């Protein structure tokens, strides 16, 4: 499986860019949460990014704290996660899947089977938020011995020792936040790294058409779509309605 | 990559988010030129003779020994300004701000020790200081919030996870990951990512060194073991440095055994919990089975923090240094003896030192061993907590 290649080689062809949703995993419930994730693909959602509910997510705002603590509420575990992750990806065959992870969850039960885990249940990339590229080392290895792509932030007090390691390290995309950003985007394809995806702040329509004309392969939206399902708590059915309307406009920018 | 060794054996590490990286290794190269820079150890040195009160005393116990062949000294860190061991550290950290540049303070405080001690260093050295706590943490211990504000720092509730210590740790970092231009991250143990589990015990490393001198002074050889708690390792660490070289003298640290180990409810992680990763560092930590991070438990609230720095893992793995662990009932009997016998108020934290060095007496009466306990603090913001209790059981 190269999900990511294909799904840029096809955008690259209709001259889209990628738009990517981060939801938690198991917000609000688990059975809610399956519904939610289907209906950001129906929708029109090129990839995911699912988060893993952390008890520490130091890396996090509020919006995803909060996230995590209707999930657990809900009694969501690392496990039940990993038994969400395999019945989406048998409804779902090509939507490329990334986990965004904290260290301790990968750590837990062995580095190595957790990348396993992640091959058996056909996960496509990992981004652990708090393994900086300097510490990566045991988990890129990992994450290349189980066909995983191991994704790195690119950050804004990025140096240029950082983009060559970024270039070097990284596979599937890199996760942009946010000097100039054309010269960001253009150092990175110079370093020849993975297709760059913007992921600071992309809340708009307008600004997922940015990302792309600024040289981007597309936008993750962060949290702007766990704040339609925070909004939307008490109304699951227009819970689902607004996340229709937003992603199908944000993927309609990505058109240009 | 970074000037210094970031790792103790296996412990310790730099595990944050890329952009934090910068920051800690500007933090870095800073604190390795101020250890060469006789300017700043001269500046720090006059602040901890004559603002903070050191050196500090080493008491002889005269009466609680008595039919044994122990002889106890206390280092009496509880004189310092403050009240605990904690303003070292402080006023280091925050000469270091200066030299960076800094003009703000970022610190995260539980029981709210660290929140004072951070406040009274800005306060002294012109920098503006924002706190966070947790909201359980805040309604607990409003006294220190009071003293906080009469310091002119700013307390922020943290209500995020469970709001308490581990939660505001948290929310430290996120300040800082966007303000590190301007402010500084006080961190108030020796744990957390690489640089601050050496810088803050090259800046509690004076309690060891003095503490060797007066021994030597007053009993012409070194003690046969040197005690102290363990809550994030701070204390513990500035007692041992300058012995672990001594290889004749022990080192034990003393983590808090709450009501019993068997009963899961404690903060010992170094001899009962499991290695991890948070905290941006690799170090025995509370956690589920799942790789959720508890809190610790114990009596005394500065013994909270629910893992370990990283270099006590370290001496731990190799031997050089012995942990144990003291419950609530051991510490407290040793908080009322001192108070009887030698008069000294103890901070509960210290009292699960002196509760081990009690049971090494008591236990072998007749063995003859010279000790040291390391007073970390004194226990006037304890009398309440240990009122109610005596009032609870009679
Ligand atoms: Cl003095
Ligand atoms: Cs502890």
């Amino acid at each position: 499986m190269e999900r990511y290649e294909n799904l840029f080689a096809q955008l690259n062809d209709r001259r889209e860019g990628a738009f990517v949703p981060f939801v938690t995993l198991g917000d609000p419930g688990i059975e809610q949460s399956l519904k939610i994730i289907d209906t950001l693909i129906d929708a029109g959602a090129d990839a995911l990014e699912l988060g893993v509910p952390f008890s520490d997510p130091l890396a996090d705002g509020p919006t995803i704290q909060n996230a995590n603590l209707r999930a657990f509420a809900a009694g969501v575990t690392p496990a039940q996660c990993f038994e969400m992750l395999a019945l989406i990806r048998e409804k779902h065959p090509t939507i490329p899947i990334g986990l965004l992870m904290y260290a301790n969850l990968v750590f837990n039960n062995g580095i190595d089977a957790f990348y396993a885990r992640c091959e058996q249940v056909g996960v496509d990339s990992v981004l652990v938020a708090d393994v900086p590229v300097e510490e990566s080392a045991p988990f890129r290895q990992a994450a290349l011995r189980h066909n995983i792509a191991p994704i790195f932030i690119c950050p804004p007090n990025a140096d240029d020792d950082l983009l060559r390691q970024v270039a070097s390290y990284g596979r599937g995309y890199t996760y942009l936040l946010s000097l100039p950003l054309h010269h960001l985007i253009e150092k990175l394809k110079e370093y020849h790294a993975a297709p760059a995806l913007q992921g600071f702040g992309i809340s708009s329509p307008e600004q997922v058409s940015a990302a792309v004309r600024a040289g981007a392969a597309g936008a993750i939206s962060g949290s702007a779509i766990v704040k339609i399902i925070e909004k939307n708590l008490a109304s699951p059915k227009q819970m689902l309605a607004e996340l229709r309307s937003f992603v199908s406009a944000m993927k309609a920018a990505s058109r240009a | 990559t970074t000037l210094l060794n970031p790792y103790f054996g296996e412990f310790g590490g730099m595990y944050v988010p890329q952009i934090l990286m910068p920051a800690l290794n500007q933090l870095e190269e800073a604190f390795v030129s101020a250890q060469k820079d006789p300017e700043f150890q001269a500046q720090f040195a006059d602040l901890l003779k004559n603002y903070a009160g050191r050196p500090t005393a080493l008491t002889k116990c005269q009466n609680i020994t008595a039919g044994t062949r122990t002889t106890l000294y206390l280092k009496r860190e509880d004189l310092l300004h403050g009240g605990a061991h904690k303003t070292n550290q402080v006023l280091g950290q925050a000469l270091l701000a200066k030299r960076m540049g800094k003009s703000e303070i970022i610190a995260e405080t539980g029981a709210g020790q660290h929140g004072v001690a951070s406040a009274l260093a800005s306060a002294l050295l012109g920098l503006k200081c924002r706190i966070y706590m947790g909201a359980k943490d805040v309604e607990r211990q409003s006294p220190n919030v009071f003293r906080m504000r009469l310091m002119g720092a700013e307390v922020i509730p943290v209500h995020s996870g469970s709001a308490t210590l581990k939660d505001a740790c948290n929310e430290a970092l996120r300040d800082w990951s966007g303000s590190y231009e301007t402010a500084h991250y006080m961190l108030g143990t020796a744990a957390g990512p690489h640089p601050y589990p050496t810088i803050v015990r090259e800046f509690q490393r004076m309690i060891g060194e003095e503490t060797k001198a007066q021994i030597l002074d007053k009993e012409g050889r070194l003690p046969d073991a040197v005690i102290a708690c363990v809550g994030g390792g701070s204390n513990a660490i500035g007692m041992f440095a300058d012995f672990i070289n001594d290889t004749s003298v022990g080192l034990i640290g003393v983590e808090p055994g709450g009501h019993g180990i068997e009963t899961g409810e404690h903060g010992a992680p170094l001899k009962h919990g499991r290695v991890g990763i948070y905290f941006g560092m690799k170090a025995p930590m509370m956690q589920t089975a799942d790789g959720q991070i508890e809190e610790s438990y114990s009596i005394s609230a500065g013994l909270d923090f629910p893992s370990v720095g990283p270099q006590h893992a370290y001496l731990n793995s190799i031997g050089r240094a012995d942990y144990v662990s003291i419950t609530d009932d051991e510490a407290l009997e040793a908080f009322k003896t001192l108070c009887r016998h030698e008069g000294i108020i103890p901070a509960l934290e210290s009292s699960h030192a002196l509760a081990h060095a009690l049971k090494m007496m008591r236990e072998q009466p007749e063995k003859e061993q010279l000790l040291v306990v390391n007073l970390s603090g004194r226990g006037d913001k304890d009398i309440f907590t240990v009122h109610d209790i005596l009032k609870a059981r009679g």
